[PDB]
């Protein structure tokens, strides 16, 4: 049921117009649920991680050996990835490849009702929060993250096409 | 006898000038269907081959590994010039155990003669009253009656120039 | 009381409930031997005749792509090599052991009540599912006839070229 | 007693012939299955033609363009040289690795039979009559298995089938119809 769900504020209510929700079982709703709060995680850091990596924060010292914090005062936000070195880039995928497991191998699996993926490290005893105003947050958590969905792929369509964003073309990044 | 059958249709109608339904002397009430029916089939695959068989339309590469192209090889009788003799057997072979396999009654539920698949020229034809078959009946038959005199010609016309 | 096939020799018993029965056994081999062993190795026989037949006639003008073109069929593992003729023979090995479930020797073959002779369960297409008797009888008639005119043929299709040296 | 033909208009004929007199139901299976299978096939093959054609390769749409990593074969190469020169120009590894899958997949579709592989058979589970219905039973997020989404599929198939042989014609030699 899309009713009595975290996700549906205000301004649109139930958003299910070509009637995805319906479209499997509850274990398929349940799949689409957590992947929308992954794609939110992701876009949240990755847009917050565009506009600073553009305004020169700057680490301070040495990256790695010799292709040290450089990458700010050139290349675009969108490069240095490939300025990263392999052994550097390879344990940010395995640190990843680890956090994906421990939400993975929970006692209880959420698309059999199990808990939503949960903090890999340090992770506080948790949403014991009062669950109305639970309730709340994880509109606020979705909320901004559906903003930062379309927000990331606004800077990936500056970078290639100029001119296809009016208000943000006038922009060096 | 059979002037109400498939064939029959006007201007002419029913129109037997030898006698040849006239009395049984070989069974001429069947199979004389049968034999108008097969080589009007023949000759309708033969004149919607030999007129697009003359516009110029061919099949790329060559006949055999050898090099010699389907471009090379003109139409008519002449064609078979071009044929080296191991593939006039073949040609006539595989299309002759047909003969002997498929054009035949095989399933032994054939309304008719000439009914040998049931289902597959069925194009949305389901639907279609049993007049239809009638038409297209004599539709089918009309067209390999008149696709001869079109072979015919086209057969004759080459040797006469 | 006389064989049926050659009428001037005694009938042979213990070859009744068969297809191809004609009574044709002049030297006794099925007094001897077990009849379920011998209905099994015929039309094992005759299978891999069958399949030999088609090959030594397809394999002189069709060639897969990597291989070298062998004018006589006979000539093929010279042109093929050991290892990819021992690949063959081994896997052939391998899917006869899971054929009769373990039961590879002529002691331990039919030593189920089941396991009737040709019959492997082999159908995936559905030819002769759910008919009648007659019908089935006539079927395993045509395998046996078959297989056994692609024996006798499969020696000549090889023979041929042993003493000539050219394809067929 | 087959599923659904054609929606506009349906017709059986050779149906009754191999599934009566020649055969039986359980060549009905078997040609169902076989329907599917080169339905999906198709479609994807479709797919694959259409991305291919449009331009959305690694160098459009991908940080990584250089396939051989060692056989010097770029994305931008293979997708100069059209579709039907393009597969040829694939290594020998890669064409090992692709065969594998499919090769496995193969096997899963006639091993495994229900839940688990059948460790003693005298053949194969789906070698026997009736061995494979079409259906896998891969539904991973199994959104429904309907009675309108088999024809719904099956239609897809058969369309998909059509429109890449004409693609390959097309590429090959004159067609009939535009692009
Ligand atoms: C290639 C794909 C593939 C898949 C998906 C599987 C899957 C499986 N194998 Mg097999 N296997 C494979 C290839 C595969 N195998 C190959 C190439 C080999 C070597 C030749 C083996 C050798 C083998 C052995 C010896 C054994 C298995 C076992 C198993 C099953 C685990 C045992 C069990 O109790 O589960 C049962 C599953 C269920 C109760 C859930 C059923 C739900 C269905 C839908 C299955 C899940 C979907 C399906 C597997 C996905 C395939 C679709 C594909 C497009 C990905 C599991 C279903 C064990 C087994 O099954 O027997 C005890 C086992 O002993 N496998
Ligand atoms: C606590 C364990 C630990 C330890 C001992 C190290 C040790 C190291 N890291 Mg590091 N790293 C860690 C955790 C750790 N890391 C974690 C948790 C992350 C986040 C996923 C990273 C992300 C990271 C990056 C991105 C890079 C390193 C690099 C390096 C190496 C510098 C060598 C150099 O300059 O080239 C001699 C050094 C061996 C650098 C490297 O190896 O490339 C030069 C580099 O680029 N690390
Ligand atoms: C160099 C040898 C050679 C030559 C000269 C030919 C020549 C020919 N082949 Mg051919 N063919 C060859 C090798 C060759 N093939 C090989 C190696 C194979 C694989 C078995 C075939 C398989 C083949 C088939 C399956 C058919 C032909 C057919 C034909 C003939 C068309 C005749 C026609 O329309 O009547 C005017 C043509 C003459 C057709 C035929 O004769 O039947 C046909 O349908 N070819
Ligand atoms: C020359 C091409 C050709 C060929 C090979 C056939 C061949 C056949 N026709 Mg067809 N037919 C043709 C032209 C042809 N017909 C034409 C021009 C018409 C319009 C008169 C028809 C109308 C027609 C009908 C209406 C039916 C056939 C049927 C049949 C089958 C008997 C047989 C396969 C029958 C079928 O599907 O059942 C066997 C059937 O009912 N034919
Ligand atoms: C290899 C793929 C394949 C297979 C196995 C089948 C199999 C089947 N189809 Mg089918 N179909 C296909 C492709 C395929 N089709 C394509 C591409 C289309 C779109 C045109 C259709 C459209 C279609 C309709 C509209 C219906 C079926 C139906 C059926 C079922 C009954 C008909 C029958 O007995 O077989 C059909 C005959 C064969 C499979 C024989 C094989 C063909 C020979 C060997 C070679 C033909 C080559 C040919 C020249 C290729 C060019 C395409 C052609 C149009 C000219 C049967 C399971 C019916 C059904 O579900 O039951 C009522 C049904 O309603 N099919
Ligand atoms: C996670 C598993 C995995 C890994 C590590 C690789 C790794 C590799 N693949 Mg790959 N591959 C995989 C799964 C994987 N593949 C699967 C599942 C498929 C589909 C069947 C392919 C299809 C594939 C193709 C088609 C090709 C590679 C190639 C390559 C290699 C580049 C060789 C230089 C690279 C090492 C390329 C290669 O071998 O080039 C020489 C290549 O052309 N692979
Ligand atoms: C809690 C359990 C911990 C599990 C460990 C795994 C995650 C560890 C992350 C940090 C590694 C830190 C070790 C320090 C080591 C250190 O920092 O060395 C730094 C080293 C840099 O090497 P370079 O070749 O860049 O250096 C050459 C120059 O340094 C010389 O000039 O980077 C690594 O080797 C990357 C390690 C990635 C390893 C991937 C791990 C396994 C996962 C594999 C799964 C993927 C394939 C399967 C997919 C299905
Ligand atoms: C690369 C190929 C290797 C893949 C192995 C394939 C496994 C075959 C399938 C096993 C049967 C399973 C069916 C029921 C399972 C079953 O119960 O049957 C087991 C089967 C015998 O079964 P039974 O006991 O029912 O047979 C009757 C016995 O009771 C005897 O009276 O023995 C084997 O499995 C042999 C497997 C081949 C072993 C290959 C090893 C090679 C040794 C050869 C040494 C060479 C010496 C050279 C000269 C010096
Ligand atoms: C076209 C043109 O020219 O104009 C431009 C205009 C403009 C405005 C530039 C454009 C834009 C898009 C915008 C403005 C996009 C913004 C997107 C947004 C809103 C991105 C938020 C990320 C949230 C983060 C990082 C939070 C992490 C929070 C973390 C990591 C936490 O710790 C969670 C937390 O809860 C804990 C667990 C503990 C709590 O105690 C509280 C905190 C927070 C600590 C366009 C669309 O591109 C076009
Ligand atoms: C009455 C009448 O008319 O007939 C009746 C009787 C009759 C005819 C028997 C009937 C039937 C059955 C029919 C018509 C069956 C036909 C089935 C048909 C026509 C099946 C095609 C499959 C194509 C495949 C699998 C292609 C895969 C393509 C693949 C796998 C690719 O790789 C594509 C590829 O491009 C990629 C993506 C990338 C490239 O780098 C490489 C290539 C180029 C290879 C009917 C329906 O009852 C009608
Ligand atoms: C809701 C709904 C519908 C819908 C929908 C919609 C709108 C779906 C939209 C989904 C959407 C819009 C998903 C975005 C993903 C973007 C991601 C994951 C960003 C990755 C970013 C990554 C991985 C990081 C990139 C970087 O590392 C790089 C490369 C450089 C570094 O310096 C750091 C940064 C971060 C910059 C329908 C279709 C209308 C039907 C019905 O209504 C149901």
């Amino acid at each position: 049921k899309v009713d009595e769900m975290p996700g549906a504020t205000a301004p649109l209510g139930k958003f299910d117009p070509l009637n995805l929700a319906t479209l499997g079982s509850e274990s398929t709703l349940a799949w689409f649920r957590a992947a929308e709060l992954k794609h939110s995680r992701v876009a949240m850091l990755a847009t917050t991680g565009y506009l600073v990596q553009a305004a020169g924060i700057h680490f301070p010292g040495m990256l790695s050996s010799d292709v040290s914090f450089e990458s700010l005062s050139a290349m675009k936000p969108l490069d240095a990835w490939d300025a990263v070195p392999e052994g550097g880039k390879n344990q940010i995928y395995f640190t990843i490849f680890l956090a994906e497991f421990i939400t993975e191998c929970k006692g209880t699996h959420y698309t059999k009702g199990g808990p939503l993926p949960t903090i890999v490290f340090p992770p506080i005893d948790f949403s014991t929060v009062n669950p109305e105003q639970l309730k709340t947050r994880q509109n606020r958590e979705l909320n901004n993250g559906r903003l930062a969905m379309i927000a990331i792929m606004s800077f990936v369509a500056a970078a290639n096409i100029p001119g296809s964003v009016p208000a943000l073309a006038g922009n060096p990044m | 006898a059979f002037e109400d059958e498939l064939g029959a249709q006007p201007p002419l109608g029913f129109f037997d000038p030898l006698g040849l339904v006239a009395d049984g002397d070989q069974e001429k009430f069947d199979r004389l269907r049968y034999v108008e029916i097969k080589h009007g089939r023949i000759s309708m695959l033969a004149v919607v081959g030999y007129l697009v068989q003359e516009a110029g339309v061919r099949l790329p590469g060559t006949i055999d590994y050898s090099g010699k192209t389907f471009a090379e090889i003109p139409n008519g009788f002449a064609a078979f010039k071009e044929i080296p003799a191991g593939g006039l057997v073949q040609l006539l072979f595989f299309i002759g155990v047909l003969e002997s396999s498929v054009m035949r009654d095989l399933t032994g539920e054939a309304e008719f003669v000439g009914d040998f698949r049931n289902g597959a020229i069925d194009f949305g034809w389901d639907t279609f009253d049993e007049e239809t078959q009638f038409k297209k009946r004599a539709i089918e038959l009309n067209q390999g009656r008149a696709a001869q005199m079109g072979i015919l010609a086209l057969m004759v016309h080459e040797q006469l120039g | 009381e006389m064989s049926k096939a050659v009428p001037f020799v005694k009938a042979p018993a213990n070859t009744a409930g068969y297809v191809g029965d004609v009574g044709f056994d002049p030297l006794g081999f099925s007094d001897y031997f077990d009849m379920k062993w011998l209905r099994e190795s015929e039309i094992k026989h005759g299978r891999a005749s069958m399949l030999a037949c088609l090959g030594f006639v397809v394999q002189q003008y069709i060639t897969i792509p990597g291989y070298t073109h062998v004018d006589d069929s006979n000539l093929a593992p010279q042109a093929v090599g050991v290892s990819a003729m021992l690949q063959i023979v081994l896997w052939m090995g391998v899917l006869e052991f899971w054929t009769n479930k373990g039961n590879v020797t002529m002691e331990t073959m039919f030593s189920s009540p089941d396991r009737v002779p040709g019959n492997l369960g082999f159908d995936p297409m559905g030819l002769s599912v759910g008919k009648s008797q007659a019908e089935k009888d006539e079927m395993a008639l045509k395998e046996i006839k078959n297989g056994r005119l692609a024996m006798l043929a499969i020696g000549g299709m090889i023979h041929h070229n042993w003493v000539t040296g050219e394809p067929l | 007693t087959p599923l659904g033909g054609e929606p506009v208009f349906i017709g059986e004929n050779y149906w009754d012939k191999l599934t009566l007199e020649y055969g039986s139901e359980a060549t009905g299976t078997y040609l169902r299955a076989a329907e599917l299978k080169h339905g999906r096939s198709a479609m994807l093959a479709v797919t694959g033609f259409a991305f291919h054609k449009l331009g959305l390769t690694l160098n459009n749409i991908s940080p990584h363009e250089y396939l051989s990593i060692r056989d010097n074969i770029k994305f931008a190469d293979l997708a100069a040289m059209s579709p039907i020169e393009a597969v040829k120009h694939i290594p020998a590894e890669g064409m090992a690795q692709i065969f594998a899958a499919i090769a496995a997949v193969e096997i899963y579709e006639l091993t495994h039979r229900n839940g688990k592989l059948a460790y003693d058979e005298s053949v194969a589970p789906g070698l026997q009559p009736g061995g494979l219905t079409g259906d896998l039973g891969w539904n991973p997020l199994n959104i429904k298995v309907t009675d309108r989404r088999r024809l719904s599929e099956l239609q897809n198939g058969r369309a998909a089938m059509f429109a890449i042989s004409a693609w390959v014609a097309a590429e090959a030699i004159p067609g009939s119809v535009p692009i």
